[PDB]
């Protein structure tokens, strides 16, 4: 159910309304409130990024974003 | 837990000294006491060759004659003379200056009958102050002087052995070392553990490289039957400390364990003693330092009075009174000691109160008698 | 209406609120001006106050509507935050708070009490400080100063008057009149006399009772002379309790009157015939304002002595209350003389007698053009666990491979060293770092980073080792961490990505190792790593936890960034902290065992803990491959590494 690519960057398409986490952990603290990906616009990922279990997050030049299939498609 | 707290400590200090060629220990005023009884069963025991001897002071007895040249600017810093000020008393204390003779420099002082920054920084500003000050110190010294001379053997190579502090007491003590012998003098102090290198004369071995803070055994030492060593005076045409005494009750307690577990401890088959020494020692410390909850750091240590107790519990009500850490530490020492000691109803008020009062979080559970559980009678 | 201002400050004062009411009055067909506030309340206060309709607040339905599209945003500082739905082109006119020859801004550096704060305010905002604010310059010696102490721009330079010492005069705009607030009407005195003096910071006795002990005899010596004494003193002198007790025992006084601060005494100034002054700004507002009759009281001469005040401050010197008193009842005070007036006019407003007027000012304004420049950004980097790691993964690894050396070498060891070493050495090193830490007075620093040589001396000489002892020990353990290197790959090739797309970067770490140890560790995981600046603790003695080693790195580089990424493992020192300081941050996990592995490696002794790391650390290195190198499914992962381990 997550979308990534061993090869950076790439393009992902915004499913839905994201936001932007400044920390893998996706903890509230740490999400964006200042601006958020738009539903239905594309951004490049320069990395990819684990956390200590299984989920990878899609960074970008603003912040992690999930990588969840819901959410995000590869371009 | 006091042998296992300061017994073992000696015995590695005995030891080292020994191997450094020190050949006398010198044990400084009220800290010294049941170090000094300690070091002395230690050496009958084992038939060490080193002397022992008991020397007299204090920070008040010694800081003021320490001034030869030049008031230490550390008088004037968080840890000087005006810190620890409560009352208008206290800053009078502090100031070495009765209350007519200083407000007579300092009208602005008169008021208050931060602010001990600003107060540090006006006595730092006048020059003359720091005159009087050294004046004062040069006619107190001769008394330091005269006993130093005449309790200190200056032609053999000597250690003193002390428990807890920055290492600034030792500073001026070897300032004072220099000039009643009119040389530079190597005093090195033995501690459980210093926040200091190495400074002109003084020099410092450490027992603990941990960072450790060992003012939790102030109260222990604060039994010793006499009060803290005000000045000297002369008699006989000899100097000699006023020593105002108090009960021995708990003193001869205390003592009477600490030798029991000397005996105990050395007759122990340890195949390497400097390293159960060493391990005794860090597991003692990291346990009575992190175990708040204890039966007998509870039932005891807390309640040894230091006169009120150093961390006693506490009641609904007291905590009803308080609105900051400043106003709780006036009534305990120890919180977490306090709050395992404490009802469940107090422990749940505190932690009602602490998330907005800017408390520290309580993180243990009442205490739980493990031995003699329930009235004995 | 074809432009559109909003003007914002945190009270209602200023250049901002002098220039929005002039505005208000002689710009109404021209411009729409609104007035900003930050909350509610303020917009609350200053409209039953003042009246006016023109009153928004920030993030209100009005503000929201406003600086979408706005044309103007006049302010009184470089803002601490500007609205995030602020126009892309607005114009920042930043009408300043004052002129002098004090050091502000940038120029505070790290030992500034705002250190944080201006960190903060800049790496959020340069773009806008750089491409958007223009400056008002009053003379080209505060033009000059104010460049030489802020990142602005010299092209969109406005040159004039302020505001607030040209709008309220005489003829000019009132929003209360003086004589409602004063005992008597202003020509109900022989004259009036303001004091502003200056927070002094240490003060045993309040800043006011040392200035003005005794107020009855200056009541007296007052009314023998019929002069009406306006007391204004700084903002947190009002908060001491003698203070309210003088103002309360001359409450309804002829004579003595409390300025009430809720009315902004700039407006007054025209009415000001002498104004007793220190060292504040005002002074200068005052002689912009109109004012000639000046008494520098600064009993407090001594302390800023020894260090020219004397050449660019007017006003008869009067350094005791007593002096103040015999100059008050004497009535000797002449105006300032023509020359020195025309000396400090030209050397502080210059730009003013250029005929410069307040709808000269908005011309220069609006007729300006924005010409931006893009910026690049700066991007730091961790350097353990984020650019290199260990092939053992744990950091004790390490101290474990030292220990087995040691017992392994043949030279004798304490068996408390040995036994214990993992314990030894890290608490040992808690040791010097807490030293360092209550050592700051005794060193006369803030900086309390340590060093591995700090550990091995501590660790000498309170267990009396030989130096063959120590040195064996210390080379161990730098050549193990050496060895021990490894480079995580993908995020030094995106950091040369980085760099190669125009942006800088560099390497900020906490670490007591030596800045060549550290090097050569960079060089082993990857040469081109050996080109990157450097930032590291031990070297420079501030360190990311505490935030000072960021604030160092904002200080020392010629901040010129649009934007500071900082990419991290540790969400305190790359991540809570350098977010606190206005920085981006991409934080990501350390790597660590699992259930098995952490067993594994916990159950063994001395003897089998470091091939333990190894194992361990080879099965991390799988399940990683496995699931985040060739991306198989749970099964199948789960298949292999059960198979495997
Ligand atoms: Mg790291």
């Amino acid at each position: 159910q997550y979308v990534w690519s061993t090869q950076v960057p790439f393009r992902v398409l915004s499913l839905k309304q994201n936001s932007f986490y400044l920390d893998v952990s996706f903890a509230e603290t740490t999400k964006r409130k200042d601006i958020f990906l738009k539903e239905l616009n594309e951004i490049d990922v320069i990395a990819v990024d684990w956390l200590k279990g299984g989920v990878p997050r899609l960074l970008t030049e603003h912040g992690y974003i999930t990588a969840h299939k819901d959410w995000v498609k590869k371009s | 837990y006091v042998g296992a707290s300061f017994v073992p400590y000696i015995n590695w200090a005995i030891k080292d000294a020994i191997k450094r060629g020190y050949e006398t220990i010198y044990f400084i005023s009220r800290d010294g006491h049941f170090l000094k009884q300690i070091a002395d069963k230690i050496i009958e025991i084992r038939g060490y060759n080193v002397k022992t001897k008991y020397i007299y002071g204090s920070r008040k007895a010694w800081r003021l004659p320490s001034f030869i040249t030049k008031v230490d600017d550390e008088t004037f810093w968080q840890f000087g003379n005006f810190v620890g000020m409560d009352s208008f008393e206290d800053l009078v204390k502090a100031s070495y200056l009765s209350e007519s003779e200083l407000l007579s420099l300092f009208p602005e002082f008169e008021s208050l009958r931060e602010i001990a920054e600003n107060i540090r920084k006006i006595f730092k500003n006048s020059p003359a102050y720091h005159e009087k000050v050294l004046a004062i110190a040069a006619e107190k010294r001769k008394m330091v002087r005269q006993y130093i001379q005449q309790e200190i053997n200056p032609k053999e190579k000597f250690a003193f052995v002390e428990f807890w502090g920055r290492g600034y007491t030792q500073d001026t003590f070897g300032r004072l070392l220099n000039d009643a012998f009119g040389k530079e003098v190597k005093n090195p102090f033995y501690y459980v553990r210093s926040f200091t290198d190495d400074m002109g004369t003084s020099v410092r071995h450490n027992f603990i490289l941990a960072p450790q803070n060992f003012s939790f055994f102030e109260p222990i030492f604060a039994q010793t039957p006499y009060d803290s060593i005000p000045d000297y005076y002369e008699e006989k045409g000899r100097i000699e400390p006023i020593i105002n005494h108090r009960d021995r009750s708990v003193s001869d307690l205390i003592s009477e364990g600490l030798l029991k577990f000397t005996e105990d401890y050395l007759a122990l088959n340890t195949q390497d003693e400097d390293y159960f020494d060493a391990a005794l020692s860090q597991f003692n410390y990291q346990y009575q330092l992190n175990t708040p909850n204890d039966q007998f750091i509870c039932n005891v240590f807390s309640e040894l009075k230091d006169e009120k107790p150093y961390a006693p519990a506490l009641t609904l009500k007291q905590l009803e009174s308080i609105t900051s850490k400043q106003e709780l530490d006036k009534l305990t020492q120890s919180i977490p000691i306090s709050l395992s000691k404490s009802d469940v109803k107090v422990i749940d008020y505190y932690n009602k109160i602490q998330k907005n009062y800017n408390l520290p979080a309580y993180n243990s559970t009442p205490m739980r008698k493990a031995y003699a559980v329930n009235p004995l009678e | 209406v074809d432009k559109t201002w909003l003007f914002g400050s945190y009270a209602w004062q200023g250049n901002p609120k002098a220039l929005f009411l002039y505005m208000l009055v002689n710009c109404k067909e021209t411009h729409e001006c609104w007035w900003v506030a930050d909350n509610e309340e303020s917009m609350k206060s200053i409209k039953k106050s003042t009246g006016l309709k023109n009153i928004t607040f920030t993030d209100s339905e009005k503000a929201k509507e406003l600086f979408p599209h706005a044309d103007v945003y006049v302010t009184e500082n470089f803002r601490e935050s500007y609205p995030v739905y602020m126009n892309e082109n607005i114009k920042v006119f930043n009408t300043w708070h004052g002129v002098g020859l004090k050091h502000i801004e940038l120029a505070l550096g790290m030992n500034s009490v705002l250190a944080e704060s201006i960190v903060r305010k800049y790496v959020r905002n340069y773009d806008i400080y750089k491409n958007n604010v223009l400056f008002l310059t009053t003379s080209q010696a505060m033009e000059d100063h104010f460049l030489e102490d802020m990142a602005i721009s010299k092209e969109l330079i406005i040159r004039g008057k302020y505001p607030r010492n040209a709008v309220y005069g005489p003829n000019g705009i009132h929003t209360y009149d003086i004589n409602t607030l004063l005992p008597k009407n202003k020509s109900q005195y022989s004259q009036t006399i303001l004091f502003c003096p200056t927070y002094r910071i240490g003060a045993i006795q309040g800043v006011l009772n040392s200035l003005l002990p005794d107020f009855a005899k200056l009541e007296e010596v007052c009314r023998h002379k019929n002069q009406l004494f306006i007391v204004k003193v700084h903002p947190f002198m009002k908060k001491d309790n003698y203070f309210a007790e003088m103002s309360e025992k001359y409450k309804d006084s002829e004579y003595i009157l409390f300025w009430n601060d809720d009315y902004d005494i700039y407006e007054a100034f025209n009415s000001i015939d002498l104004a007793i002054i220190d060292y504040s700004s005002i002074f200068y507002d005052l002689l912009d304002a109109g004012v000639e009759k000046f008494i520098r009281y600064v009993p407090d001469l001594d302390e800023y002595q020894n260090d020219d005040y004397a050449d660019l401050t007017e006003g008869r010197i009067v350094k005791s209350f007593q002096q103040l008193l015999n100059c008050l009842d004497n009535a000797n005070i002449k105006i300032i003389s023509t020359k020195r007036k025309q000396y400090l006019m030209d050397y502080f407003f210059g730009f003013k007698k250029e005929n410069k007027s307040m709808e000269s000012l908005i011309a220069d304004v609006d007729n300006c053009q924005l010409q931006p420049k893009s910026l690049k950004e700066l991007h730091t980097f961790d350097i353990f666990d984020t650019l290199i790691r260990r092939s053992t993964l744990r950091p004790f690894s390490i101290f474990d491979y030292v220990r087995d050396k040691a017992k392994a070498s043949g030279i004798k060891f304490p068996l408390a060293l040995t036994e214990n070493w993992i314990n030894v050495r890290n608490r040992a090193e808690h040791d010097v770092r807490d030293i360092m830490r209550k050592t700051t007075f005794e060193r006369q620093s803030d900086k309390i980073e340590i060093t591995l040589d700090d550990i091995y001396t501590r660790l000498q000489k309170n267990l009396l080792l030989t130096d063959e002892q120590t040195d064996f020990l210390k080379q161990a353990e730098i050549e193990a961490e050496i060895a021990h290197v490894e480079p995580i790959q993908k995020r030094i090739n995106y950091l040369f990505s980085l760099k190669a797309k125009g942006h800088d970067v560099a390497m900020a770490s906490d670490m007591y190792l030596p800045e060549d140890v550290i090097y050569k560790m960079l060089d082993r995981a990857d040469t081109r790593l050996r080109e990157i600046p450097l930032y590291l603790s031990s070297t420079i003695g501030y360190q990311k936890s505490t935030g000072k080693l960021y604030q160092h790195i904002f200080f020392d580089l010629d901040y010129q960034y649009s934007r500071w990424t900082h990419y991290g493992d540790n969400k305190h020192a790359d991540g809570s902290v350098p977010r606190r300081l206005g920085i981006q941050t991409a934080v990501h996990d350390i790597d660590d065992f699992i259930p098995f592995e952490n067993a594994m490696v916990n159950a063994m002794d001395n003897y089998n803990r470091y091939p333990a790391y190894q194992l361990a650390t080879k099965m991390h290195r799988y399940r990683t491959q496995l699931v985040q190198e060739n991306g198989f499914g749970n099964t199948l992962f789960e298949t292999k590494y059960y198979n495997y381990a």
